[PDB]
């Protein structure tokens, strides 16, 4: 079926560029016009611009018009979206989306943000179970995500194989301007002696990989 | 020249709700080209009508579309807790030009009171040894979507460090939050307990943890 994987978003100062890529298949790309929207934290979606199918025919938004370029190259089946002079009020998710009468196909989006503030890696600290084996029930163990930017860290369990009982929280913001988070996972307490568990945090925008093992205390 | 829509319609199970978007005579009054999409949080948004009322295939025929003038209208009817997501009319506007309406938010009424479980952390051992201290209240599977959390040191309030989220639903459909409460080492080494108390419809949950 229809595929569109966008890919170039991330962190950029303000006045500063960014190149989005949107690459297509299961579809004969060349005879599609495309289009990109966006979608601002919280808020609604916004078209951007649009591209016939041949390169000709490109359309901007007046929000954006000077600034950003939209062009694909057929025989690479890719669509872009050259951003110039980025400002805050340019973070957003950006979709890749084909156009056509009928059908609506769009990526899962880019996450672009403007900020004057720098990336910051996450510490990981272990959250340990305060439930022993011997006691029976379940037990809560847990990874503390502390002090990131910007938005998101992902939190899997012993590599992505463990999913079941995993809860990873929403995310405060704190006064500083940094984000922290939480992730849980509710294992047999009984488990605790014989089990290994693991949290493997990402945070892609600092390039932070960190895995994390959680013991009884 | 976004498209108008009401920023927020509710209903409950079973009912039918009627979501309205208003545009120009260049664009609404201009094509049959309206087309609604839903979008569930963290997700792209899904077309579930397209030329105004045409379904694309597997949309049920519970969302029909019609329009009327410078309006098209959105009705669902059977409204499934699945249904509660935000909604956005668009339609083309000449010259390649599209413009999506200013959206909708869609809530769906009716589940059970909830009770908020409550899970509390102390600090870890890596965190004091980093010369720093964060108490983690988690607390989840609760409705409606409003808490009110206190944190207390060997029963004397505590307010300064704490940092909490707004609630919101978790994959299950009930809500989930956080608050974390910053010490230092030492004030957190010079209390026998600290606790974390979760207020809900009345009802405190409290948990509490030492050094």
């Amino acid at each position: 079926e229809v595929q569109l994987l966008e890919s170039g978003g991330g962190l950029v100062q303000p006045g500063g560029s960014l190149r989005l890529s949107c690459a297509a298949s299961g579809f004969t790309f060349s005879e599609y016009a495309m289009g990109w929207v966006r979608q601002a934290p919280g808020k609604g979606l916004e078209w951007v611009s649009s591209i016939g199918s041949s390169g000709g025919q490109t359309k901007y938004a007046d929000s954006v018009k000077g600034r950003f370029t939209i062009s694909r190259d057929n025989s690479k089946n890719t669509l872009y979206l050259q951003m110039n002079s980025l400002r805050a009020e340019d973070t957003a998710v950006y979709y890749c989306a084909r156009l056509a009468i009928g059908d609506s196909y769009w990526g899962q989006g880019t996450m672009v943000t403007v900020s004057s503030a720098s990336t910051k890696g996450p510490s990981v600290f272990p959250l340990a179970p305060s439930s022993k084996s011997t006691s029976g029930g379940t037990a809560a163990l847990g990874c503390l995500v502390k002090d990131y930017f910007p938005e998101p860290v992902t939190v899997s369990w012993n590599s992505g194989a463990l999913t079941s009982g995993v809860h990873t929280f929403p995310a405060v913001l704190q006064s500083s301007g940094l984000y922290s988070l939480s992730s849980v996972v509710t294992v047999p307490s009984s488990s605790l002696g014989t089990q290994t568990y693991i949290c493997n945090v990402n945070h892609k925008p600092s390039n932070t990989k960190v895995d994390k093992r959680v013991e009884p205390k | 020249s976004a498209l108008t829509q009401p920023a927020s319609v509710s209903g409950s199970p079973g009912q039918s709700i009627t979501i309205s978007c208003t545009g120009t005579g260049s664009d609404v009054g201009s094509y049959n080209l309206v087309s609604w999409y839903q979008q569930h949080p963290g997700k792209a948004p899904k077309l579930m009508i397209y030329g105004d009322s045409q379904r694309p295939s597997g949309v049920s025929n519970r969302f029909s579309g019609s329009k009327s003038g410078n309006t098209a209208s959105l009705t669902i009817s059977g409204l499934q807790a699945e249904d509660e997501a935000d909604y956005y009319c668009a339609s083309y506007a000449g010259s390649g030009i599209y413009v999506f309406g200013t959206g909708t938010k869609v809530t769906v009424l009716g589940q059970p009171k909830a009770n908020p479980t409550v899970t509390l952390f102390p600090p870890s051992s890596e965190e004091l040894q980093a010369n720093k201290a964060t108490l983690v209240c988690l607390i989840s599977d609760f409705y409606p979507g409003a808490v009110t959390v206190a944190w207390k040191a060997d029963g004397s309030p505590v307010k300064a460090g704490v940092e909490t989220t707004k609630p919101s639903k978790q994959s299950n459909n009930k809500y989930a939050a956080s608050s974390y409460l910053s010490l230092t080492p030492e004030q957190w080494k010079s209390h026998r307990s600290y606790s974390c108390q979760v207020t809900h419809e009345g009802s405190t949950v409290e948990k509490t943890v030492a050094p």
